[PDB]
């Protein structure tokens, strides 16, 4: 999926929810947001595709 | 300085460690154990202290102050 | 790429060198990238972002 | 080998790596026709032995 940048800015804006804040705290956070695209095979290659 | 406001933060291993303290803090009385701070919890990242011109007038800070300005004084008096 | 990263991290350093309380920390949201290089021509971006 | 991801050990590319290594070893290894530009090759680093 593809998200909006309201819907980039919610996902954010929880990352800055006290429990994430004292999950960073106790040890730094990676927070994966990509919407599965990491699953393509030959991202460059399907977008120029498309 | 004798700060009029002054903020304690608890982030970090060391603010939960703060935090724990203060909330382990406890006023019992005749047999009732109403907390010093009520406001501080698990999910409170910082407690203010807050004065009209100067914490060092408050009782918290006051004390400990005086106390230690005339043990020092007295320490300083047994050195020499 | 100066931008991204370099004056980045001196803004994360310059807020550590501001701060003498450690139990206050500032939560840096880092913009990382899932695509570094596999897109095409973008300069130093990647080069940033990984 | 990279996967449809990431980098992960291969077994035959790194036999062919152990294999060329191996014939250099016995057998020595020419470079002729080979035109390098080497830098960081100061006395005393790797880039010097290389």
């Amino acid at each position: 999926r593809t998200f909006s940048q309201k819907e980039m800015a919610f996902n954010i804006l929880g990352l800055l929810t006290p429990e994430i804040v004292q999950l960073c705290q106790e040890e730094p956070v990676m927070a994966d947001l990509n919407g599965g695209l990491q699953f393509i095979d030959n991202l460059k290659d399907f977008t120029s595709k498309l | 300085n004798n700060p009029n406001e002054l903020t304690i933060h608890f982030g970090g291993a060391k603010g939960r460690a703060i935090r724990d303290n203060y909330i382990g803090m406890m006023f019992e009385t005749i047999l009732k154990s109403e907390k010093i701070f009520k406001d501080i919890d698990e999910t409170t990242t910082s407690y203010t202290f807050v004065s009209p011109t100067g914490l060092l007038s408050a009782t918290q800070f006051t004390q400990p102050a005086l106390t230690l300005m005339e043990k020092a004084a007295y320490e300083d008096i047994k050195s020499k | 790429h100066r931008i991204m990263l370099t004056n980045l991290l001196r803004l994360l350093g310059a807020v550590k060198s501001k701060k003498p309380t450690d139990t206050r920390p500032a939560q840096c949201i880092l913009p990382l990238s899932p695509n570094h290089g596999t897109f095409g021509f973008d300069g130093l971006y990647s080069e940033s972002k990984i | 080998k990279k996967t449809k991801d990431g980098w992960e050990y291969n077994k035959k590319l790194s036999s062919l790596y152990l294999d060329g290594l191996e014939s250099a070893a016995i057998n020595g290894l020419t470079f002729k026709d080979k035109y390098v530009l080497v830098t960081g090759a100061g006395a005393g680093s790797i880039g010097a032995e290389i």
